[PDB]
């Protein structure tokens, strides 16, 4: 499954819910060290609706639990992350992936 | 001009010559027969660069020119005028990029603008 | 397989230059107390977040030279095993990320008094992050050298670097036995931020390419006097002490006459009160007993130092006497005067180079008794605390103080020379300084390999701001980095605090530079000439010569180097402007010359030698060792000898060749907790074998076989098994019942030593590893050893071998398996992973390790600001630009 990391502490009182638009500015990594994607790097924040399955599972349950203004940093194991197949040529198969994510705005 | 005259007149460098060996004149110390520790040639070695820094970079080729000329021998007026007609052949160095840096220095000097 | 690229952040460290450690009776106090506020930060001023990471470190070791370094650079604090980080979530050290838990665990930000500890008594880091203790603890730590506080950071940071006292004043407070940290600097010099191992600093008129910069040493805090038992009474010493003795103890009765109170008869010693003219046999037995020691021991550490004390022409009567004069008359407790007048008679400065060094035998020898007693330096005067401002040898000690007890033994030695005695200081021999610094003495900067010029009259300057060993000249572009400038052919340099030019050795030329002389470096190509002007004058050669080198051949081309000392900074201006040029004009410009970055408008990039050694390949022509490869028959596997060709004759160099094969081998990500080869066991094992056969010749007692992590980068000639990296990252779920110790290193080995002219044989020694416990394991000959390392998941490992020949033949490594042990080919590819057969590919090299190597300066450093933020907040860093290379990461050697 996933885990929360609180890097920073965000809010606390605010979830994301249903129906609602989060973005995040997520940096990502393998478990070794290697990193993959960088939205800060694009410099666009990465936006998605806690609901109908745009990211893989796991993102969206690590991202679930967060509050806002919380960076984190989760831990989706292969089942909860692309699994077997793996990303072709970014992701070898059965890898852990690590996710220093940061939900910024919850609209 | 003493140089000049020197490198004229064999019978004055002869005379250099004897006068330097006979009297057991060192020639070394005097640096502290070798035409390179007469001083005659030192003289104008150490000395030269006063004189072409009194000239601008523009005029190099000039003096090439001139030292052409020299090759011919023209006489001081003879250099003197086949410079003088050749104004527009010196400058426009703005042409060659690299006179520049030169050419701001010896304008950054406590020498006046082009007078 | 592929290079691989990223941006990563410019991380830079600053330190106070407080400096604390420990050694056998040293002088310095254990327990050190700091805290470092943290006031604002940025969280992702760039790609990157933020670098932000407290801790201590090591003085030996600890050079983040800014670039690339290990994994994906940002070497701040705690990434190697000389540092010892923290960052709120995590204790960095060796460049791992071990986790840790504090209450209300958050990474540092503002308002964060991280109040960092050390405890060397054990050894240990401890940390209180805002009050909460911080559940982990550094131990085990080596202890050779002196310990710094060091934060480290990226660009948009702010930390208050809090020291006790006066220097911040402490928000949180030092658990008990614990000290401030800025009573650990000593009187000689002041406190100050100051960077670590910088090879730059931006000056007034451009930046300064300062040298190397000496440090102290663990030791040079303890002091190493001469004795006061192997000294005995000869002859005239036992007639003439006497009399030394009876002046002296008035003389310095008379030296704080009237000074601090005036005499009271009350006391007559220790409390300023103590005139004793007339008589100091009456005085304390005790202390007339030791004030005729004085007298002696000093004569006697005269003869331990090694004068020979011999009277010379008889002095009778030179008109003297004990002066008469009505100030400090004083009939009270004597009024016979101390100070008979010695005006006929001086001291020469030989008894001046005695003197100096006899007052280091007294103050360390007191200091020795001190520290013995239980006192250790500080700089607040600490009575009952049993510290004291001046328990440092006398190199350390204040100037005034110095002074005094310089002038204690002038009044010694003036009462005692008069005497006609031929007192005289034996001359003390130097030596080389030690065996490691043989390369830690020089920095060699030039400029690119692709602005070699081959034509043209260039020229250049370089201000020797101070006169050291620092020379500059033109050298040839395949300049070698580990030899200095001048030895070989390739360097056309000229040394300065000598005065010399310098090329296949050295040779009388000019004059010795002071300071600020602009020493302006000249080629003339077409005439293939060499030329120096020291402050617009050529300088002439000690003959009639004017360029310093004739017929210099073209060649492959040249560019300017500058070599510079210890403590040796300079400027290099190869002037961009010419105007900022300052003696182009004078000479240089009327002759043809054109200044070398005449049009380079962007800054001439320079390289420089770093002393971080890191492996690199045997040369295929090495002066000395040679590597051969040898393919394995039926019985023999493949083996990649080496040979020392040179042995036995001239230049039969004999050094530590530290010795690593290329390709790593890497554990499982995941651990598994939780005569012919058995085909089900040699298909599923993960144990994997090599071995080392150090033959005939070659003292097992002189071997160091086993595996090196990839940021091996100690070059010691001294080797042994002590002086290797180690940590122990102690991690408590509470005050008790501590759940986790992992030891951490840089090198696994066994010493040959252990297993074996008793006799006289080839010995083999072989490595194990299991790749998925972790475990690893090795073998003797056949025997199993006692020694076992237990590495964490994901470790790399390098086979190496740490060798001093003694013959011409000193070790084979030899790739191959046993039974139901696969070879170290099914590890190191990946290809080869299910292959039984032991294999060695031309990838798979032996590589040495190298002390020095060239690389880049970065055309744009960082600039942080250092400033006393006041009496109550402290010292206080501060960045704020950005700053990102792009990287290249190689990812065998985790190098970037």
């Amino acid at each position: 499954g996933v885990e929360i990391e609180t890097i920073s502490p965000g809010d606390g009182r605010t979830f994301p819910k249903k129906g609602q638009t989060c973005v995040v500015h997520y940096t990502g990594m393998l478990q070794n060290g290697k990193k993959f994607d960088s939205s800060r790097d694009r410099n666009k924040p990465f936006k998605f609706r806690i609901g109908k399955q745009e990211v893989i599972k796991g993102f969206e349950e690590g991202a679930a639990q967060m509050s806002l203004g919380q960076r984190a940093k989760l831990t989706c194991t292969p089942d909860v992350a692309y699994g077997a197949t793996g990303h072709p040529g970014v992701i070898p198969p059965n890898a852990t992936l690590i996710f220093d994510v940061e939900l910024l705005n919850l609209e | 001009e003493i140089f000049i005259y020197w490198s004229k007149s064999h019978n004055f460098k002869r005379e250099e010559q004897n006068f330097v060996v006979q009297n057991e004149i060192n020639n070394m110390s005097f640096l502290t027969y070798s035409v390179q520790t007469s001083l005659i040639v030192a003289t104008l070695k150490k000395m030269l660069p006063i004189g072409l820094n009194m000239c601008a970079p523009t005029d190099q080729d000039l003096i090439m020119l001139a030292k052409t000329r020299y090759a011919l021998k023209d006489t001081d007026e003879e250099v003197r005028e086949f410079l003088q007609n050749n104004l527009h052949l010196q400058g426009k160095v703005e042409g060659s990029p690299s006179l520049r840096w030169q050419m701001a220095l010896y304008r950054g000097l406590p020498g006046r603008e082009e007078d | 397989l592929l290079l691989q690229t990223n941006l990563i952040n410019y991380v830079t460290s600053i330190r106070p230059n407080i400096f604390v450690g420990r050694a056998e009776g040293s002088t310095q106090y254990g327990k050190w107390y700091f805290e470092v506020m943290v006031d604002e930060v940025v969280p992702f001023l760039t790609a990157q977040a933020t670098h932000l990471r407290v801790g201590w470190a090591l003085t030996e070791g600890y050079s983040p030279y800014p670039g690339g370094g290990e994994g994906w650079g940002g070497n701040g604090v705690g990434d190697d095993l000389y540092s010892y980080g923290f960052d709120g979530l995590h204790l960095w050290t060796g460049h791992v990320a071990r986790p840790v838990t504090s209450p209300g665990q958050h990474l540092l930000a503002p308002e964060d008094v991280v109040s960092c500890c050390l405890d060397l008594s054990v050894p240990s880091i401890s940390f209180r992050i805002n009050g909460c203790p911080v559940q982990g603890v550094f131990e085990a730590f080596n202890l050779d050298g002196l310990f710094f506080p060091v934060v480290s950071f990226s660009a948009g940071v702010k930390v208050r670097f809090l020291l006790g006292g006066r220097h911040g004043e402490f928000k949180f407070l030092p658990p008990p036995g614990y000290a401030p940290c800025h009573e650990a600097v000593l009187p000689r010099e002041r406190l100050r931020l100051e960077p670590i191992k910088e090879y730059r600093r931006e000056g007034p008129r451009g930046p300064h390419l300062v040298g190397p910069s000496r440090c102290l040493s663990h030791t040079d805090f303890v002091p190493c006097p001469v004795d006061t038992v192997q000294i005995v009474l000869p002859p005239h010493l036992e007639r003439i002490r006497e009399k030394l003795a009876e002046n002296i103890h008035e003389l310095w009765a008379l030296t704080r006459i009237e000074q601090g109170w005036t005499y009271g008869p009350v006391r007559d010693d220790n409390k300023r009160l103590h005139p004793c003219l007339v008589n100091f046999h009456s005085l304390p037995e005790p202390e007339r007993n030791y004030n005729l020691q004085m007298s002696g021991e000093t004569l006697k550490t005269l003869l331990a130092l090694g004068c020979h004390v011999g009277m010379a022409d008889e002095k009778a009567e030179d008109n003297l006497k004990k002066t008469k004069l009505p100030k400090t008359y004083m009939m009270s407790n004597g009024y016979k005067p101390a100070p008979l007048d010695l005006s006929h008679v001086r001291l020469t400065p030989a008894q001046t180079t005695l003197v100096d060094r006899l007052a280091e035998n007294g103050h360390n020898v007191w200091a020795r008794d001190r520290v013995a007693q239980g006192w250790s330096y500080s700089a607040v005067q600490d009575i009952p605390a049993r510290r004291n401002p001046r328990l440092v040898p006398y190199r350390l000690l204040d100037e005034a103080t110095k002074r005094s007890n310089r002038d204690s033994l002038c009044q010694a030695v003036r009462t005692l020379l008069g005497y006609g005695y031929n007192i005289e200081p034996p001359d003390q021999e130097p030596s080389q300084v030690e065996n490691q610094s043989r390369w830690d003495r020089v920095r060699i900067f030039r400029a690119e390999k692709s602005y070699t010029v081959q034509s043209g009259r260039w020229y250049f300057e370089f201000e020797a701001v101070t006169t050291g060993e620092m020379r500059v000249g033109w050298a040839r572009p395949e300049l070698r980095p580990d030899v200095e400038l001048g030895a070989d052919e390739l360097a056309y340099v000229f040394n300065g605090h000598r005065g010399q030019r310098w090329h296949l050795g050295s040779e009388p030329f000019g004059r010795p530079w002071q300071s600020g002389d602009v020493v302006g470096c000249m080629i003339d190509l077409t005439e293939n000439t060499i030329i120096f002007t020291l402050n617009g004058e050529v300088l002439m050669s000690d003959s009639g010569s004017e360029t310093a080198f004739r017929e210099i051949e073209i060649g492959d081309g040249f560019l300017p180097v500058c070599s510079l000392g210890p403590g040796q900074v300079g400027h290099l201006n190869l002037g961009q402007d010419v105007s900022s040029l300052r003696f182009f004009a004078i000479c240089g410009l009327q002759e043809g010359f054109e200044p070398f970055a005449i049009n380079m408008q962007r800054p001439v990039t320079t390289w420089f030698s770093k002393s971080l050694p890191q492996f690199e390949p045997v040369p295929p022509e090495h002066p000395h060792y040679e590597v051969a490869r040898m393919d394995g028959t039926v019985d023999t596997p493949p083996c990649l000898r080496l040979a020392h060709r040179t042995w036995g004759s001239q230049n039969s160099l004999v050094e530590m060749l530290f010795l690593r094969l290329s390709l790593p081998v890497q554990f499982h990500q995941h651990f598994r907790c939780t005569n012919r080869d058995d085909p089900e066991i040699i298909l599923n094992t993960t144990t994997y074998y090599y071995s080392v056969r150090v033959f005939a010749g070659q003292e097992p007692s002189c071997v160091w076989v086993g595996w090196v992590t990839p940021d091996y980068h100690q070059h010691d000639m001294n080797f042994d098994l002590s002086k290797v990296r180690a940590v122990t990252v102690t991690m408590g779920d509470e005050q008790g019942n501590v759940h986790s110790s992992l030891k951490c290193s840089n090198c696994y080995m066994v010493w040959g030593g252990d297993f074996v002219r008793i006799s006289h044989t080839d010995l083999v020694i072989g490595c194990l590893v299991d790749l998925a416990t972790g475990l690893m394991t090795f073998t003797a000959n056949g025997k199993e050893s006692n020694t076992f390392f237990q590495v964490e998941p994901n470790t790399k490992l390098f086979p190496a071998v740490f060798v001093l020949p003694t013959h011409q033949n000193v070790i084979q490594f030899e790739l191959g398996k046993q039974k139901n042990i696969m070879p170290l080919s099914a590890a190191m590819f990946l290809s080869e992973r299910k292959n039984p057969a032991p294999q060695c590919p031309p990838r798979l090299e032996v590589q040495m390790l190298m002390p020095v190597s060239w690389s880049r300066m970065p055309n744009h450093f960082l600039q942080v600001e250092t400033r006393r933020a006041g009496e109550r907040l402290g010292w206080a860093v501060q960045c704020q630009d950005p700053l990102t290379m792009m990287a290249l990461h190689i990812p065998e050697e985790n190098r970037c």
